[PDB]
């Protein structure tokens, strides 16, 4: 099926009508999304099938057709773009300066942007167009505002 | 069965909408992949 690089919607027919449950990135023949979007299940691309290859619930990431290919990282200084793909709506670039998730195991960039649940897996980009992580695993803070980690995997 | 549909090219767009703040938050990540706020 479709193996062209780019951002994709992840859809299901299990619920009422056609529902968008998330988003992902096709790069170098590998499809990358968040684990909570597919739960590790196989995907369809037209008449073709994508099988999971690697996955980890704690990182909340999964890759299909090959190993994780996304290795760019947020530089800790510059603004980034969330390439948001909301349900039933056009892809839209949103520029923002990331905040920080401070953890006992190190610091992670975070984006304070709020989109419907089905937007999980939308890529976050650097000034070169490189994917530095995926949007959709985060927290709700004091004023009811959602903050997502910039979640990135490791390229072996 | 779940399926994928192309939605766009991955590129940086000049003069995109600029919004969102930059909070610094102390968080914990559990074995289930759920983040939670630590205070
Ligand atoms: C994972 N994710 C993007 C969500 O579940 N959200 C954020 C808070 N508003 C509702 C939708
Ligand atoms: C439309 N949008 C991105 C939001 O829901 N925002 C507003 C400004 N930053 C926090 C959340």
């Amino acid at each position: 099926g479709e193996t062209t690089d780019g951002v994709y919607r992840v859809m299901t027919r299990r619920l009422l009508g056609s529902t968008q449950v998330g988003v992902g990135v096709m790069q170098e023949g590998v499809f990358h999304t968040m684990w909570h979007v597919t739960k590790g299940a196989a995907l369809r691309s037209g008449e073709g099938r994508l099988d999971p290859y690697w996955g980890d619930v704690k990182q909340d990431l999964v890759s299909y057709c090959g190993p994780w290919k996304l290795d760019a990282a947020w530089d800790g200084l510059s603004e980034v773009q969330l390439l948001a793909v909301p349900p039933g709506e056009r892809a839209k670039n949103i520029q923002t300066l990331p905040g920080i998730f401070k953890t006992k195991d190190g610091d992670i960039g975070a984006v304070a942007l709020d989109y419907p649940a089905g937007t999980s897996g939308s890529p976050i980009l650097d000034k070169c167009g490189r994917v530095i992580g995926l949007y959709g695993n985060g927290v709700v803070i004091k004023n009811g505002s959602y903050v997502s980690a910039i979640t990135q995997g490791k390229r072996e | 069965d779940m399926y994928i549909e192309r939605a766009g090219d991955i590129t940086w767009e000049k003069d995109a909408e600029v919004t969102g703040n930059s909070p610094r938050l102390d968080v914990a990540l559990d074995e289930s992949g759920d983040f939670s706020l630590v205070e």
